[PDB]
């Protein structure tokens, strides 16, 4: 994956709860997803929504 | 001399004023933001210019002159120096 | 004498541009001389002195002219007023030795400016300035108290906006209701020269010590 | 020493009860003599004494007092109050000087021990009737507004709940925010008076003796 941001379903949690849900789930499938940090002025600032759905 | 500390209590100015003041005395006319008096004590052959600001009126330093006669002389030193300066600079002029 | 010391206690605190020490500074010159009551906290200048000291200084201090002490003083209070942001009239942080320090030459040769100086005493530290520091101390308290009783309520209020609220919630920030025993415990344990004090109540003590 | 000085401003204020003066009061319990405590900018009155004055003071103060250094030391010793109970306290006002005495009287005789106080060691009084000065600066005028702060914070959660879907249901739980800026316009004006005295100390001992300890630790 590649972005600098997860303030997109940082806003709303709905579909973040929904978006971890099939992370965990593909997790379950044994995909394991990997994320970089990106060039942001306002540096990556993870865990705004990446924090535990990362394999 | 000395006569610079005098407004120092007195309006509290900062040094090398005075010599700024000694000039513009000097110069035609009093100074553009100084208070001066313009006169002469034939008595006692003595001049003096004032100093006044913040509120409050004073006394700035004096020229202790000296008498010498023979006015003729140096009026005629003057006008020479007067004559001369001005054909200086009309040849300044016309060579420009 | 009354007027001179009731409306300098109304005098707004005046901080004289020394950079050494703390000025905290009353000054109202209108009569009997300059009545620039300065005090650095550690050291007071009971400068209520006459127009006689006024004399003295001028005098002292110009060394081939004179400064009428009814002008010294009025100019005086017009010289302190490119002072509270010239002449700066410096004193050393000494708490004890306490002497004008306007140390520059004005004129080429020597000069300088100074006042009427006093030392330290072992009786000065309980005449007047910390009952109005202690009523603003009061002010603020009893101000505590009201904003207190008043986050108690508006938190029983927010109680009603938990069960009565729609706040979008994204889950990453939780808001638990304002408790009354941990903000009492952070308004005494976890939040908590002279420059300090006396940039801190140069507003709240005339605001204060009106009573 | 510390005893006398940083022990003594680790003291909270507390009015002892006077009999003439209303000025500010305070007696710290030592082993090295009693110790007041008034901090009031820029005339001591203030009343400290080590073993050896309390000593003079009892043989030559007063015209019967046989009780040595250790009858005081020892009646302060059994002393547990800043304030008084009725040891006989009162006051003699004959200077601005808190004239603090400690009598000889230990649940029994009132034996003669009179004050006349003097102005006390300046050591222990520039040292530590100072530090109200700017403890006091540095410690309230930030905490007391840091509260008003928070008060602005929950108000802050009061209208973004209303606005997010908590609007108001009654009178009750009806109070929009509220500022420090009015608070103060307010109370300058109408809870000055009622917040700015001193008085006998029955104010000056129960929202200041805690603030004051806050501020001698800052």
């Amino acid at each position: 994956l590649f972005t600098n941001e997860d303030n997109p379903h940082g806003n709303d949690s709905a579909k973040a709860s929904r978006a971890r849900t099939k992370a965990g789930d593909l997790r379950d499938t044994g995909i394991f997803l990997d994320l970089m940090h990106l060039k942001k002025p306002g540096g990556f600032d993870i865990s705004l929504f990446y924090r535990d759905i990362i394999s | 001399e000395s006569e610079i500390s005098q407004e120092a209590d007195d309006m509290a100015m900062e040094k090398g004023k005075y010599v700024g003041e000694l000039r513009k005395a000097l110069l035609s006319g009093a100074g553009p933001a100084d208070v001066y008096t313009f006169n002469f004590s034939k008595e006692s052959c003595y001049f003096f210019f004032e100093k006044n600001l913040k509120d409050v009126s004073f006394r700035l330093g004096s020229f202790n002159l000296e008498k010498v006669e023979n006015p003729a002389e140096v009026i005629r030193e003057l006008i020479c120096y007067c004559l001369d300066t001005i054909a200086e600079n009309q040849a300044k002029n016309e060579h420009l | 004498m009354e007027e001179l010391e009731q409306g300098l206690l109304m005098q707004p605190w005046a901080w004289l541009q020394l950079a050494e020490n703390s000025l905290l500074a009353k000054v109202f010159i209108t009569k009997q001389g300059y009545a620039l009551l300065v005090s650095d906290l550690q050291q007071v200048w009971h400068e209520q002195v006459d127009t006689s000291v006024v004399s003295q200084r001028a005098k002292e201090l110009n060394k081939r002219l004179t400064a009428p002490p009814a002008a010294f003083l009025c100019h005086l209070d017009n010289l302190l007023r490119p002072l509270l942001k010239e002449a700066t009239f410096s004193c050393d942080c000494v708490a004890d030795a306490l002497i004008l320090r306007v140390r520059s030459e004005l004129s080429g040769l020597p000069f300088y400016w100074n006042f009427h100086c006093m030392l330290a005493s072992p009786s000065l530290v309980s005449q007047h300035l910390i009952r109005p520091l202690m009523g603003m101390s009061l002010a603020l308290q009893c101000q505590v108290r009201e904003l207190a009783t008043l986050l108690h309520m508006k938190d029983l209020e927010i109680q009603d906006y938990q069960e009565s609220g729609a706040t979008l919630i994204r889950d990453r920030l939780k808001t638990e209701p304002f408790e009354e025993n941990s903000f009492l415990e952070q308004f005494m344990i976890e939040k908590l020269d002279g420059k300090p004090f006396v940039m801190n109540l140069q507003d709240l003590y005339m605001a204060v010590t009106t009573q | 020493m510390e005893e006398l000085e940083q022990g003594l401003l680790m003291q909270p204020w507390a009015w002892l009860q006077l009999a003439e003066n209303s000025l500010l009061a305070k007696v710290f319990i030592t082993k090295q003599g009693y110790a007041l405590l008034v901090s009031d900018l820029q005339q001591v009155w203030h009343e400290q004494v080590d073993t050896s004055v309390v000593s003079q003071r009892a043989k030559e103060l007063n015209k019967r007092l046989t009780a040595p250094p250790a009858a005081f030391l020892c009646h302060l010793d059994n002393l547990l109050r800043p304030l008084l109970k009725d040891a006989t306290f009162s006051c003699d006002c004959v200077a601005d000087a808190l004239i603090l005495r400690v009598r000889s009287e230990l649940s029994g005789l009132p034996f003669y021990w009179n004050f006349h106080c003097m102005l006390a060691s300046p050591s222990l009084v520039s040292q530590h009737l100072i530090r109200p000065l700017m403890g006091m600066s540095l410690a309230l005028q930030c905490q007391v507004r840091e509260l008003a702060t928070l008060l602005h914070m929950k108000d802050l959660e009061i209208q973004d709940y209303q606005e997010s879907g908590a609007t108001l249901i009654r009178d009750r739980l009806k109070t929009e925010p509220f500022e420090e800026n009015s608070f103060l316009e307010q109370f300058m004006i109408e809870k000055l008076p009622e917040a700015c005295s001193i008085g006998d100390g029955k104010p000056f001992v129960m929202n200041l003796q805690d603030l004051y300890m806050a501020v001698t630790t800052q």
